[PDB]
């Protein structure tokens, strides 16, 4: 799915 | 905010599980190592930890 990228 | 290819590794960093993860769209040189709870993906972790 998704995630946050940092 | 971004679309999550596949969990390539897992690591422990600072007592902090972290996933390396491929963006799809993205080349593999933009690769970068996430801590779980930068994910939301179960289904990929949930299937990542089975391939052990």
């Amino acid at each position: 799915q998704t995630a946050r990228k940092s | 905010e971004y679309a999550v290819e596949k969990i390539i590794d897992r690591r422990v960093r600072k007592g902090m599980v972290e996933y390396y993860l491929k963006w799809k769209g993205y080349p593999e040189t933009e690769n970068t190592w996430e801590p779980e709870n930068n994910l939301d993906c179960q289904d990929l972790i949930q299937q990542y930890e089975a391939s052990r």
